[PDB]
RNA sequence: GUAACGGGGCUAAACCAUGCACCGAAGCUGCGGCAGCGACGCGCGUUGUUGGGUAGGGGAGCGUUCUGUAAGCCUG
């Protein structure tokens, strides 16, 4: 029982290369280059669900920063605050109500400073 | 839901002049790259640009404390073997003072295309005068 | 019963071991030898 | 009997090995843990011996 | 109008007509949810704060579908130290659409 | 080639003492999902806990060629 390796081992190196698609030079056309091009694509991929998470808080609080700055109050005593008064709201919405809603944004300050009066 | 991102089509800038009369240099710098940056809007984008232009006059007049203005060095090299220059405060407002401005602003933005972009909207004047009364800048007391 | 119904009981039908067929079966690279003696080399040990 | 609130505020890696051992004996598993000991003169015993790494509420 | 409340770890703000994706509910798919606690609630210079929640606001959802996202991979690998390992997940949702909003 | 603050710059944006905030990790918590071990009761439920890994040991699988089932089944 002699087996041959020809069709499975094409049906093997067509997966890797379609995963290589877009890629620069060697790193699409060939198998060498492109398997060790994959790897590496997935170890970021990995790693970057994790600093997602990182990059977006930062964006968050810069944003209410400039806002309550307008208000007539620096972040750090706008969220102090905050728990005073028992606001639950977390900083995804707050981001959001900054730039959408001007009004509504400012009534949460004013309820900031009747909680450190 | 995403959040919101700023469109480099629809962004709304201002002008502003500021006298630096008097003025610390490294205090005043500060306050200038936060709005050529943008971040005193809740609209600031890190990858685009949402700041102001802004326009310094009397450029010369500006102060430091201590000795710093006889001690203070700029160094730089021209690229040929033994090409150290060096030259004091005292100096380079003798020969060009708006050098000393942008010097200090330049280094406190963020170094890439976009940050060599937000250095574009800086207009440095070592007098009283400008000639952009067609813009309207604004009085900011900085 | 027909000739292609009929099963072994279980337990009695463990399959073997094979050497360096990759990463994943464990027995990869080296083959369960260590590394680069007399008794990792092919015929090579002591007497008894 | 009385009995008291024990939790641990610091982690266990790279301690000496007598530590380790105490923390075992106390039910103690990870940061924040709390349990539910009785007060006896070789409970306190050994709440002495990691007192700085463990808070106690009596 | 539009209002904020909180369902499965996360918070949404909304306003009657959308549609959410949020994390899976054990509810038929037709039937009606109702979310008690309201952080705040908005309407056009008429702004109401919790403190926590918003004194006798309510929302109401309907259950529109169930599903399973997208395939995401991952990838261990550890150079020069023959160890690799690979594995794969979806992750289930489910939809619902606002109907109506009063506090 | 500045070149013994990472840089800009700083007379505090330096050092000392005291206080209250805030930021900050794959640590902890919240929500959804998967697997291992042990208990309690009838494969099932309730329940507690565990799941970084080289050398190496243990367990369960995918696919390829050939023989029977097959004078069967699919196919101009
Ligand atoms: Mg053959
Ligand atoms: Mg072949
Ligand atoms: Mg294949
Ligand atoms: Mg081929
Ligand atoms: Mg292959
Ligand atoms: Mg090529
Ligand atoms: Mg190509
Ligand atoms: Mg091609
Ligand atoms: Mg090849
Ligand atoms: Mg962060
Ligand atoms: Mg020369
Ligand atoms: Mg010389
Ligand atoms: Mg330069
Ligand atoms: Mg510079
Ligand atoms: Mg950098
Ligand atoms: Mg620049
Ligand atoms: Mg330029
Ligand atoms: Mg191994
Ligand atoms: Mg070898
Ligand atoms: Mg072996
Ligand atoms: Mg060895
Ligand atoms: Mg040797
Ligand atoms: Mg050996
Ligand atoms: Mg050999
Ligand atoms: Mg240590
Ligand atoms: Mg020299
Ligand atoms: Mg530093
Ligand atoms: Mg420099
Ligand atoms: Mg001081
Ligand atoms: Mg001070
Ligand atoms: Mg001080
Ligand atoms: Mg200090
Ligand atoms: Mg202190
Ligand atoms: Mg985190
Ligand atoms: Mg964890
Ligand atoms: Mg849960
Ligand atoms: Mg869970
Ligand atoms: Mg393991
Ligand atoms: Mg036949």
């Amino acid at each position: 029982a002699r087996v041959k390796r020809g069709v499975i081992a094409r049906a093997r190196h067509k997966k890797i290369l379609k995963q290589a698609k877009g890629y620069y030079g060697a790193r699409s056309r060939v198998y060498r280059v492109a398997f060790q091009a994959v790897i590496k694509a997935g170890q970021y991929a990995y790693r970057d669900r994790r600093q997602r998470k990182r990059q977006f808080r930062q964006l968050w609080i810069a944003r209410i920063n400039a806002a309550a700055r307008q208000n007539g109050i620096s972040y750090s005593k706008f969220i102090n605050g905050l728990k005073k008064a028992s606001v639950e709201i977390d900083r995804k919405i707050l981001a959001d109500i900054a730039v959408f809603d001007k009004v509504a944004f400012t009534a949460l300050v004013e309820k900031a400073k009747a909680a450190l009066a | 839901m995403k959040t919101f991102t700023a469109k480099p089509e629809t962004v709304k800038r201002d002008w502003y002049v500021v006298d630096a009369t008097g003025k610390t240099l490294g205090r005043l710098a500060t306050e200038l790259a936060r709005r050529l940056r943008g971040k005193h809007k809740a609209e600031y984008t890190p990858h685009v640009d949402t700041g102001d232009y802004i326009i310094v006059l009397n450029a010369d007049k500006v102060a430091v404390t201590g000795n710093k203005r006889t001690d203070k060095v700029y160094y730089h090299h021209t690229g040929h073997i033994g090409g150290i220059k060096q030259a004091t405060f005292e100096e380079m407002i003798a020969r060009r003072p708006e050098r000393v401005i942008e010097i200090a602003v330049k280094g406190m933005l963020p170094k890439g295309p976009l940050g060599r972009a937000m250095f574009r909207k800086l207009k440095v004047y070592a007098g009283n005068e400008h000639n952009h009364a067609a813009q309207q800048p604004q009085v900011l007391d900085i | 019963m027909r000739l292609n119904t009929l099963s072994p009981a279980e337990g009695s039908k463990k399959a073997g071991k094979r050497l360096g067929r990759g990463i994943g079966s464990g027995l990869g690279k080296t083959g369960g030898r260590g590394h680069k003696g007399q008794k990792s080399r092919s015929g090579g040990g002591v007497r008894r | 009997a009385k009995t008291i609130k024990i939790t641990q505020t610091r982690s266990a890696i790279g301690r000496l090995p007598k530590h380790k051992a105490t923390l075992l004996g106390l039910g103690l598993r990870r940061i924040g843990h709390t349990v539910e000991r009785e007060d006896t003169p070789a409970i306190r015993g050994m709440i002495n011996a990691v007192s700085f790494m463990v808070k106690v509420e009596e | 109008m539009y209002a904020v409340f909180q369902s499965g770890g996360k918070q949404h703000r909304v306003s009657e007509g959308q549609t959410v994706r949020l994390e899976k509910l054990d509810i038929a798919t037709g039937e009606t949810v109702e979310f008690a606690e309201v952080l705040m609630i908005a309407n056009g210079e008429e702004v109401k704060i919790g403190v926590p929640f918003v004194d006798g606001g309510v929302i109401k959802a309907e259950v529109v579908a169930h599903g399973r996202g997208e395939k995401v991979k991952i990838v261990k690998f550890r150079r020069r130290k023959h160890y690799r390992k690979q594995q794969g997940h979806r992750q289930w949702f489910t939809d619902v659409k606002i109907t109506g909003i009063s506090a």
